[PDB]
């Protein structure tokens, strides 16, 4: 009770076409990154205005578990993407009352694993799994909110 | 680090290293015959190859070398088209590019094209994906490149389906002048955009006509969106915008109209770039134009009659950071 800052998240997956649903209980790790740095173009002519920024905030997650699920190695055995519904909460620092419930969706996102673990203990093996924001050609694509929290 | 500072030494035999790992990747993936147990391996060194070679010369030779493999012979799972384009500047950073790049690099574009004329591909990535800049980074290099064959072959279509009808925008810069005309034939340009591609890379400044429905429908169709967002409350930042697209435009007087400053609302970038004079100082940020493009951003920060905050933000960021960038830019074009 001295200082235990420590919170939860709940993580859901899909795939388009079917109402998937890959979940975990929880995501240890979470690290979401932001990184953006341009290139080396040297065109220089007067009469052109750049102003090209950037367009593309790629975007990384992350999550831990001991859970595959166990129904989808059943009927999965008997792009492909895999859309991603997070679900996590904030608190008031005035009220520290439970008032606010965060979503976090998106219409393309695939995984990124590293297929090389094979580390020298046989650990508690928390399969971490590397993930990845993709963009089609069409437009948006990026994330959905769903701020709750009204009063 | 910077890398790019140190110096090198037997540069001789990390040619047939890297000449090495290509023939190796042709050879597994050669064939019908691939082993994935081999693929769980040192797949992923072999990108680690192809990367730290920035930082390493390349003979004829080994560039093109490297070339073939790079736009042949490497599985799509591991390898989007996006990851692609980006590596490939960086191993042309540190020499030239001669004729043999040009002929692999615009045979890769074109099959690759054939590649994706299905009724369901939509050559998806991280970064967009529009083998247009493989088109503008070639033009880039040398004078021109007018596609010579390559062209035509990407001009003989019909009726059809739409794919090529928009993809071929890609590759116009790279391209004959019969090219413009029987795009003339049909659909000129319907894209609700077209500035993203256009602007880009061929009409950039000099006009911008009366485009009329594009904007102001824009607006029309996002004041709604304000109020059924604002009103229940979501907050996504999905990323695609325009009204930031043209709000640098507003100030940058290439737009000179006065239907500005109607939104209000939310992106305090775009009041950022339309407000001088009221803005919400309490949102200080390192960011949007923190994205600093060129001078254009010299010209943004000229501001006679707004720095005395922004120096103050250049004191808490580069005061508070180590990182080399923030100070780089507070240097000049802020003086």
């Amino acid at each position: 009770m001295k200082t235990v800052i420590q919170d939860t998240a709940d993580v859901y997956f899909k795939r388009k076409s079917d109402g998937k649903l890959v979940f975990t209980a929880e995501a240890q790790t979470a690290s979401f990154s932001q990184a953006i740095s341009e290139e080396k173009l040297r065109g220089g002519i007067g009469n052109k205005p750049l102003y090209i920024l950037k367009s593309e905030k790629e975007i990384n997650l992350t999550v831990k578990n001991a859970f595959f699920d166990l129904e989808w190695l059943a009927m999965t055995q008997g792009s492909e993407r895999y859309e991603v519904e997070y679900r996590t909460i904030a608190y008031n620092p005035d009220t520290e009352e439970v008032y606010s419930d965060i979503y976090i969706q998106f219409p393309n996102v695939s995984p990124s694993g590293e297929f090389e673990m094979s580390l020298e203990n046989g650990n508690a093996l928390a399969p971490e799994i590397k993930f990845e924001a993709l963009a089609d050609t069409d437009t948006d694509e990026m994330a959905v909110v769903i701020e709750a929290s009204r009063d | 680090c910077s890398i790019d500072k140190i110096r090198f030494g037997e540069q001789e035999k990390i040619e047939e290293y890297l000449v090495g790992i290509a023939e190796e990747i042709t050879k597994q993936f050669s064939a019908n015959g691939m082993n994935v147990v081999f693929y769980t391996q040192f797949i992923s060194e072999a990108k680690a190859a192809l990367y730290f070679a920035k930082y390493v010369k390349l003979s004829e030779e080994g560039l093109g070398k490297i070339v073939k493999a790079l736009l042949f012979y490497f599985p799509e799972r591991d390898l989007d088209i996006g990851k692609r384009y980006v590596w490939l500047e960086r191993l042309t950073k540190c020499n030239e590019l001669p004729k043999s790049i040009i002929s692999i690099i615009d045979d890769f574009l074109v099959l690759q094209a054939e590649k994706h004329i299905d009724q369901n591909y939509s050559e998806v990535s991280s970064n967009g994906l529009y083998s247009r800049d493989y088109g503008a980074l070639i033009k880039h290099f040398e004078k021109n490149f007018i596609s010579k064959r390559l062209s035509e072959i990407t001009l003989c279509l019909t009726q059809d389906k739409q794919k090529q009808i928009d993809f071929l925008f890609k590759l116009l810069p790279l391209l004959s002048t019969n090219a413009k005309s029987h795009l003339l034939s049909f659909k000129s340009v319907e894209n609700i955009n077209d500035l993203m591609n256009g602007i880009r890379i061929g009409l950039i400044d000099e006009f911008t006509p009366e485009h009329e429905e594009l904007i102001i429908e824009y607006l029309e169709t996002r004041k709604v969106n304000y109020i059924v967002e604002k009103e229940k409350g979501i907050q996504t930042f999905s990323s695609n915008d325009y009204m930031s697209t043209f709000g640098i435009w507003y100030f940058l007087e290439e737009i000179n109209n006065s239907k500005m400053e109607e939104f209000i609302g939310m992106d305090d970038q775009y009041d950022f770039f339309v407000d001088p004079e009221n803005f919400d100082y309490k949102k200080f940020i390192p960011s949007w134009l923190k994205n600093y493009n060129d001078k254009l951003l010299g010209k943004i920060a000229g501001n006679k009659h707004m720095k005395h905050h922004v120096i103050e933000v250049l004191k808490e960021r580069v005061k508070n950071s180590n990182d080399k960038r923030y100070l780089e830019i507070l240097m000049n074009y802020f003086i």
